[PDB]
């Protein structure tokens, strides 16, 4: 059972999928952060507080509550 | 991770905004929980069609099915171009 545990081994086109789509992820993430806190206002600062904001009031970011706690 | 998140971040937000120290990093954590949750959900539904590995659609279906939907639109263009390349050398 040593030649079959190379099984369910990871193919090129799903590295290349996974790797483009945790790209869309960060993007999202911090685009949504941003918006979420000022909306369309230029040259903001966002801090920590967003962060955990955006996590907290979106239900599809619900998997980050334990990595992005309340307070850091 | 740490210098190819950065420019994720700043290509992501105004030209003229800015992200603390502390921000980035949350980000760059959440970008791998992100990860290992997609894997672990896309051979989650790999098996519930009992099918030996991950395919291209698994990790699609697992993404819409995780409610980032808006996604699929970009990645599956982006399969389409990789496909492409591929099919030539």
């Amino acid at each position: 059972m040593k030649s079959s545990m190379d099984t369910g081994l990871i193919t090129n086109e799903v590295l290349f999928l996974m790797t483009k789509c945790t790209e869309l992820f960060v993007r999202h993430l911090a685009g949504a952060a941003y918006t979420e806190e000022f909306g369309q206002r230029p040259g903001e600062a966002l801090k920590y507080e967003h962060l955990s904001q955006v996590v907290n009031k979106n239900k599809n970011l619900e998997f980050l509550l334990q990595i992005v706690p309340q307070k850091i | 991770p740490n210098a190819v998140i950065g420019r994720l971040i700043k290509e992501a937000l105004p030209e003229s905004a800015s992200v603390s120290k502390e921000a980035r990093a949350a980000i760059a954590r959440a970008a791998s929980v992100f990860a290992i949750f997609v894997t672990s959900s896309s051979t989650a539904l790999a098996h519930k069609q009992n099918h030996k590995t991950i395919t291209a659609k698994d990790i699609l279906q697992t993404l819409t099915e995780l409610d980032f939907e808006s996604f699929v639109p970009s990645l599956t263009q982006d399969l389409e171009v990789y496909r492409k390349v591929v099919k030539e050398k």
